[PDB]
């Protein structure tokens, strides 16, 4: 079919789509950034790389 | 420039596939016709 | 989509991973190649390209020199680099340059132009808003959820070992190796040759490269398994050729991915990578070893050889004294574990003022991203 | 849209010719040229020095039958001219300075053929344009995929080429001189074991319809044999010119086998089949499972009964068992060529490509390699 | 009792050359072609000779369909190679095999059948008391007389560069190319049809050798050559067929030899011989490189047209840096440097120790040409 789409599904092999699952079922970046303790302890570090540079 | 010295490049395959269908319409359709006839006849 | 979100691009010598900020997910993962023509082509009205890019050169091996235009993680051809990022942009992401920022990933140790040849071909020619560079390791060790450890990243072009001491970097103590997979590849290649099967061409390089990626795995102990291969006939595998010739590599399975261990197979001075991580966790203080040792991140495509968490640990233990503990990181999503955390990175709102401003880019020239970026 | 172009092929054999855009050509008769060799009596009659074409055919009692083209290479150039000529005003009533004319010659040919069909077409014709293509991508036009390896079998040469997505390997290309001249010559030979004599070049054509009435291609070689010399059931009868009746037999199947096994005719060459299948493994690794998907067939000599059937399972047997060879026969194979040319000659994007007058003019006539292929 | 001297057997594809240990020139040279008759003998009486070794085969070339046993550098049809081994022992050199040590040659990257083969081959039916394999370009670094410098030895068959530096050869650096002169041949043959002269069978295939043996060289500039074979007539030479024609080469006598500079007309994508040897330097070590660009040997037959050394420095020179001085060392008699050195080699008083044993070789098995010899 001349569908963008479809041709997607056609062209890329077997193990992309496996890795893509793969991390599309543990969902890492929504982990790390919904957690606030983590995400705001990494907000706090970059401040003081901003700090810290200049 | 060696590679496609003979060719030019950027060309859409869909013209010709679209021209060789319209030649086997003729085959399929019996058509009757005569050549171009000339300038110097008319 | 209401509000422009960065892209993440991770762009490494073997493949090129191109998404958007906060996703879970890259939307486009492609070879970084740029293959042309080389055979005389007579067809008229047909389809004709003076240059192929991204996984449509690899569709057409055919009938292309095969060209990989970053080497040994250094750039050194520009225009197919402006091609892949152009074909990145337009062609998988269907986005703008100007509307978004991006972010891309750099090696630790390289020369220094290199970044201002980054900074001024994705000002000028993009117009992109702004941009930031991070290294490629600290990435890795963001995605594991971790701000303390010693993080090995081994891709296509080079491999690398920086401790990290919370969360903020030790320049000191970092280590680059110039072994990667492309130099296995290489030897994979090379010792084939013994059996009778001849590869040459750029295309052939490409199957070995398939053939590794199936076929190879790390022996837990060298002298043994060499032993057993040589007691008995079961580690042998078939592998058919897209001409449907097939091949039985036998032995050679495990001795490709041993030059990672020991280098002098290929004549490099250099030992392999686990005394090298062993001298960059002594190069640190004294004091911070004990977290070192306890947060040891695997990271890169090289390293998703089966048996390479064992064979790792065994030696960097062998290494280490005794009583110290030694752990381990081995993500199951290693592969890609660069670019997640780099999505990590465009979504803290604190990020927002690491952005080299276009304004200042123009007002500093291409030398703002030393001082702007570390 | 203006005027349209002239499509002709010259073959060894036999030479067509029509309008550019058409489904099939106008214009089909064989290249031979005749001159008669006994005592002219009969006062008033009018002379005439050469019969040409189909006209010889007729007449061929009292003529000495002569081929212009030989093994794919023009030989004697009046002969040609004068075949030209008929084409153009006896079989197409057409003007040459209002058309532009599209050539096909072989893959591997001397330069001088070239560069003296160009002068000849520029010089004498007056034509505005002119190009030259080779036969068998015209047939890969005429088959209408972008990739396979074609094999093409004239009267005077065979060829393979393979193509690839519009790009030709130009060192996978394999020239063999075993056509359909050398096997009316081989049944000839053959026909002698019976009784049958045909000497003198009358009778030729003769042998050439006998050969393309009653001849097949056979499946096994060893078992026919067999079944022919158990029983009478394959022989099979003709009625010659003057009346007499022939009966073949044995001969029919082992006329066409000479193709598959040249040391019949003492050539030291090996078969279309190893040929074919030498030609596709000159090519790389990647594209060569796209070429047992894709053989084509083209050429009369293709027309035995039974070729495809053979060749399937020859080169099935040659090839690794774990893939699908198939070969594929259009019908209307004799022609395709020419079809070819036709799909060629009006494409919008080809009227770029034809070799200008004042590019003949203010170049010579070595401008043919610079273009064309 | 004075020990009887080695015989020296260099086989590369296309020509065998042997003789006696510690002489200055091989006893007997003669191509390596085996012919078959085809055509059906009537005469009775006539002798039963079922195939024709040797120059004895190029005698009735017109009624034999010659084959060669070695194909690209690998034997391909080893009872037909044992006839060119007994045709050599008996009627040449005319000498009792289990009496002398016989020395062998082979190209570098081989399959390990091969060797295995051929000392199997030549202790248990020759029955030889000693035998041992050397790398020819080895030896004909030794026929120099140098102790450091890279050889690129180019045959029928193969090409291919070793450097070797104050006796060590460093293995990774071996570079081979499968370019060789029956590829030029076949290519003579191709460009030979489009003048108008058709050559089909094998026994035209050796006259078309005979040809591009007696009337080619290499141009120092193939732009200007081709223009001034194009603007004058000067640039022909003509030939006589064994039939008795007169043919006239003309264009083609500069372009055959051309295409060991440029692979790409002959559809191969590898890098030319120039490109080789300079990229197998390049991979040394860097304080080598020096004596290596000031000791390059060339060897082998089809190093024998007129014009590559000059043409070979020229091209060398614009590839390495300009301080450095570039010499091209070619003997007059280079052909035949291979089997000079061998014999050097099967002279010496140290090396008498190192021949291969047949009583050891009845306990480790043909697989001893491994561990003892390179
Ligand atoms: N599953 C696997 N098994 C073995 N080797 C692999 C695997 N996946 C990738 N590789 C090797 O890793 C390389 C890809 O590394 P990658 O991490 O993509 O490099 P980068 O991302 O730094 O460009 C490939 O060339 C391949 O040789
Ligand atoms: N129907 C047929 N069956 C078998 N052989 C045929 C048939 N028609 C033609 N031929 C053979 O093919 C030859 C004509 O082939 P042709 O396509 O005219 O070659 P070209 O056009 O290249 O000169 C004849 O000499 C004859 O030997
Ligand atoms: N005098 C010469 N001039 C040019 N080429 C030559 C000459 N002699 C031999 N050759 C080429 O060299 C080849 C012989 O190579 P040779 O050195 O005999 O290989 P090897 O010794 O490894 O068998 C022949 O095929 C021929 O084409």
């Amino acid at each position: 079919e001349e569908d963008p789409e479809y041709l997607r599904l056609r062209n890329r092999a077997a193990d992309l789509r496996q890795d893509f699952n793969l991390m599309e079922q543990k969902k890492r970046v929504t982990m790390i950034l919904q957690s606030p303790s983590f995400r705001e302890e990494l907000e706090g570090l970059i401040q003081e790389q901003m700090k810290k540079g200049n | 420039a060696v590679p496609n010295l003979f060719v030019p490049l950027n060309t859409n395959p869909k013209e010709v596939q679209e021209m060789r269908n319209k030649i086997r319409e003729q085959n399929l359709q019996d058509i009757k016709t005569a050549g171009p006839q000339s300038q110097v006849l008319c | 989509d209401d509000d422009i979100a960065a892209l993440v691009v991770d762009n490494g010598s073997g493949m090129c991973k191109a998404g958007f900020a906060g996703d879970d997910a890259p939307r486009a993962v492609f070879p970084s190649i740029v293959g042309r023509p080389r055979h005389q082509g007579v067809m008229v009205g047909m389809g004709q390209k003076d240059s192929y890019v991204g996984d449509e050169a690899q569709s057409k091996r055919g009938i292309l020199t095969l060209k990989y235009p970053i080497e040994h993680g250094i750039v050194t051809n520009w225009d197919d680099m402006e091609k892949i990022w152009h074909h990145t942009f337009y062609n998988e992401l269907r986005v703008a340059p100007e509307e978004h920022p991006v972010l891309l990933t750099e090696a630790p140790l390289n020369p220094k132009a290199n970044r201002e040849k980054m900074t001024q071909i994705m000002f000028e020619t993009f117009n992109t808003p702004a941009m930031y560079v991070a290294i490629q390791a600290v990435l890795s060790l963001y995605a594991s959820g971790r701000t303390t450890g010693i993080v090995m990243d081994s891709g296509d072009g080079v491999t690398h070992t920086v401790p990290i001491y919370e969360g903020y970097a030790l320049p000191h103590a970092i280590l680059r190796l110039d072994l990667a997979g492309r130099d296995l590849t290489d030897y994979l290649m090379k010792i084939l040759t013994e059996r009778g099967y001849s590869f040459t061409t750029t295309a052939e390089r490409e199957i070995v490269r398939d053939i590794k990626e199936k076929l190879c795995y790390v022996a837990l102990d060298f002298e043994q398994e060499m032993a057993t291969a040589a007691s008995s006939s079961s580690l042998e595998k078939s592998y058919e050729l897209p001409d449907g010739q097939v091949i039985t590599i036998g032995n050679e399975r495990f001795r490709c991915p041993e030059a990672l261990f020991q280098p002098s197979f290929l004549g490099m001075e250099s030992c392999g990578i686990h005394e090298t991580t062993f001298n960059s966790i002594m190069k640190c203080d004294v004091d911070i070893r004990k977290d070192l040792y306890a947060n040891t991140v695997l990271s890169g495509g090289t390293t998703m050889y089966p048996g390479i968490a064992d064979r790792m640990q065994k030696e960097i233990t062998a290494l280490a004294p005794s009583t110290m503990k030694i752990k381990i990181i081995a993500p199951p999503e290693r592969k890609y574990s660069v670019w997640i955390g780099g999505s990590i990175l465009a979504s803290l709102s604190t990020f927002q003022q690491m952005w080299i401003s276009k304004q200042e880019y123009d007002e500093s020239g291409p030398s703002i991203v030393h001082r702007k970026c570390f």
